[PDB]
């Protein structure tokens, strides 16, 4: 019962494809994200509301796999319930600042290289 | 034979054994039947191993369907005494479908009460396998016994240049004992009767003039019998091709025609035996197939309900014979019943009740 | 490329072609790599380019306790020369490109904190070689 | 389609599956135990025998 991506697009519809597999078995997951960035499908801005059906069992697990998998539906996340899980995550989201900064200089090179370039 | 087997969620006991008895409860003013109907249960802990049975379980009837309408395929092929819409539906424990299906039970014989459900589910699949292994079995002896049969009419087909001369070469005429003279079976046609009679004399010598006479008349021409000498014979056919002739030698032994005969006899002595114990074994067939298609259409009904409500056996069983071109009102009617307490917000894609089709 | 008439050329031009090929093949070695970082001493060299050395010999890298690595992290900070700390980064960059837990292994040994400073260490040379360092760095990342 | 109570309702309807499941593995490891407890009396009781049997 983990929220996943869905870009807000399909969800009334998901909802009814997830009912006409189990019609209203389980808990239903729910968030929401504003001005996502550029997708990495089409990179689209579009705006991303999830509701998310899972279960327990392995075999219905497996089918809600192949439920998400027969539609664009992302579910990447496995968190966890002790802290260290959101800290680990809070260190990595340093990290990911930092390829941030890292993309914004390693741009800067390329600019300027080119600028080089294309002067002679 | 339009039927439905429909199952209620079982909010209140009573309520839905009301609604499966009253005219009023049954749609269309009572125009359709609404009778109600019991089977004993068993109860499962798990519904992960509980789905994948529905599954295998949709597959399991298919091919269970699949098998009974070959075996409807064998009962039109045979045709013993009995004809599509003459013992069609064949009164299986005595009774048709619909006293059946709200005659039925458990089978208790083939299982007990307490018998797990994929344990029972693995039983019929025993049986089913073990019915098919017999009926192709039997096919192949029914397709022995009918190319046999064929054959031995194909014996008996075709003009007289073809088709077996048993009935026709008679001694008499035909030279035998005499290693001097021999007959030909010349074919000559009818328009050309008198003709190659007549000139049969003189295309060789060592020669009976003009014993060319008729042995038996077919449609378009007739076998007949010359009498001459053995080497005489080759003179004969080489100047009778010549002349656009036809010479069959067709040998003369008794005991083989005799043979063929008493072994088309034997065969249709052979057929009728088989036709017999084969009709009645199908009989049993037909009666245990059906018997074990509605206990596995009953069990895939309780697994669906379990499936879509509750943790108790809250749940009623019922047949439906639909009312002609009143279906849709019969469904806007179940709708109004069930679909608004399906769930507080509202096919393979909505099915707020369940019913499922039979048609023998 | 150019083709002469002249045999004895050709000849001349083939075994000066093996012979110095054999040579940098000894230029292309994993010890004489470790003999020269012990050495405090490195400059571009068909070692620093010995692409067998880089790929076929990453796992001897992992040398005893890591001194090799051990050399490189105590570089990445007493190393005043641009030069050569310009050689040690291209070879962490490619000891990260080409074995992911010699990866982890670096970022235990707390040299991704170094190499960022070379990201923005003046000499543009430095910047070129920390970027392109962690450009590597940044695989499954 | 379910309020909260109606989810709790469905998170009961498993309670009641893992009941059942629970049940089942309790008794089970019940029944083996017991089987076992034959199991290892006959093969204790036995091998005493054969020992008290050589010795007399």
């Amino acid at each position: 019962f983990v929220a996943g991506v869905i870009n807000r697009e399909r969800i009334p519809t998901f909802e009814r494809m997830l009912w006409r597999v189990c019609r209203g078995n389980v808990f239903l997951r729910q968030a929401e994200i504003e001005n996502p960035l550029e997708d990495p499908v089409t990179g689209d801005y579009v705006h991303k509301s999830v509701f998310i059906i899972f279960f327990q069992g392995d075999q219905l697990k497996n089918r809600v796999k192949k439920i998400c998998e027969g539609f664009r539906a992302s579910l990447y996340p496995c968190p966890e319930t002790p802290q260290e899980r959101k800290e680990m995550a809070s260190g990595v989201n340093t990290r990911i600042d930092d390829l941030q900064m890292v993309l914004n200089q390693t741009e800067d090179h390329r600019q300027r290289v080119l600028q080089a370039a294309a002067k002679n | 034979t339009e039927f439905w087997l429909i199952s209620a969620p079982g909010e209140k006991t009573c309520q839905q054994t009301w609604e499966k008895l009253h005219a009023a409860t049954t749609k269309n003013n009572n125009l359709a039947v609404s009778s109600k109907f019991n089977i004993p249960d068993l109860k499962v802990g798990t519904l992960d191993v509980l789905v994948g049975l529905s599954d295998e379980l949709a597959k399991l009837d298919a091919f269970v369907e699949g098998v009974v309408k070959k075996v409807a395929q064998y009962m039109a092929d045979v045709l013993e005494d009995s004809k599509d819409k003459v013992q069609e539906n064949l009164l299986a424990s005595g009774v048709d479908l619909v006293t059946y299906i709200t005659r039925f039970q458990w089978d208790m014989a083939k299982y007990p009460i307490k018998q797990s459900l994929k344990n029972i589910s693995e039983i019929i699949a025993k049986g089913v396998t073990q019915i098919d292994n017999d009926l192709k079995s039997r096919a192949s002896a029914y397709n022995n016994l009918k190319g046999n049969l064929q054959n031995l009419e194909r014996k008996n087909a075709g003009s007289l240049l073809t088709r077996s001369l048993a009935e026709i070469v008679k001694k008499d005429d035909f030279v035998l004992d005499s290693e001097y003279l021999v007959t030909l079976l010349v074919v000559v046609p009818k328009l050309n009767h008198n003709d190659w009679i007549k000139q049969y004399e003189t295309l060789a010598e060592m020669v009976v003039p003009r014993s060319s006479n008729v042995l038996s008349e077919d449609q378009d021409s007739y076998l007949c019998n010359v009498t001459l000498f053995r080497k005489a014979v080759d003179d004969f056919r080489h100047k009778a091709r010549e002349n656009k002739f036809i010479v069959r030698d067709f040998q003369y032994n008794e005991e083989e025609m005799k043979a063929d005969k008493e072994e088309m006899t034997r065969l249709s002595t052979d057929k009728k035996k088989q036709f017999g114990p084969l009709v009645r074994w199908l009989k049993v067939n037909f009666s245990e197939a059906f018997i074990a298609w509605i206990h596995i259409k009953a069990l895939r009904v309780f697994v669906e309900s379990v499936l879509r409500y509750g943790l108790p056996v809250n749940f009623q069983a019922m047949l439906l014979q639909p009312n002609k071109k009143s279906v849709k009102k019969l469904r806007e009617v179940l709708h109004e019943l069930y679909k608004h307490l399906d769930s507080s917000a509202a096919q393979q894609e909505y099915y707020p009740y369940v019913y499922y089709k039979i048609d023998c | 490329q150019q083709k002469y008439d002249d045999e004895d050329i050709s000849e001349d031009i083939k075994f000066l072609l093996e012979k110095l090929g054999e040579s940098v093949q000894d230029l292309s070695s994993f010890d004489e790599y470790s003999s020269e970082l012990k050495s405090g001493r490195l400059e571009w060299s068909p070692v620093h380019k010995s692409e067998k050395f880089w790929r076929e010999n990453a796992v001897r890298l992992n040398e005893k306790n890591y001194e090799l690595l051990k050399i490189l992290t105590k570089l990445l900070e007493v190393s005043d020369d641009p030069q050569v700390l310009a050689v040690a980064a291209h070879d962490v960059g490619e000891y990260v490109r080409h074995y992911p837990r010699g990866k982890r292994v670096i970022e235990q040994l707390g040299g991704k904190q170094l190499v960022m400073n070379h990201m923005h260490h003046e000499d543009q040379q430095v910047r070129y070689n920390a970027l392109l360092a962690v450009q590597k760095l940044m695989v499954h990342n | 389609a379910l309020s909260d109570a109606d989810v709790q309702k469905q998170i009961k309807h498993m309670m009641a599956f893992i009941e059942q499941e629970a049940n089942e593995k309790a008794e089970e490891i019940d029944a083996k135990a017991e089987e076992e407890f034959n199991i290892e009396k006959g093969r204790l009781v036995q091998t005493q025998r054969l020992k008290i049997m050589e010795y007399y």
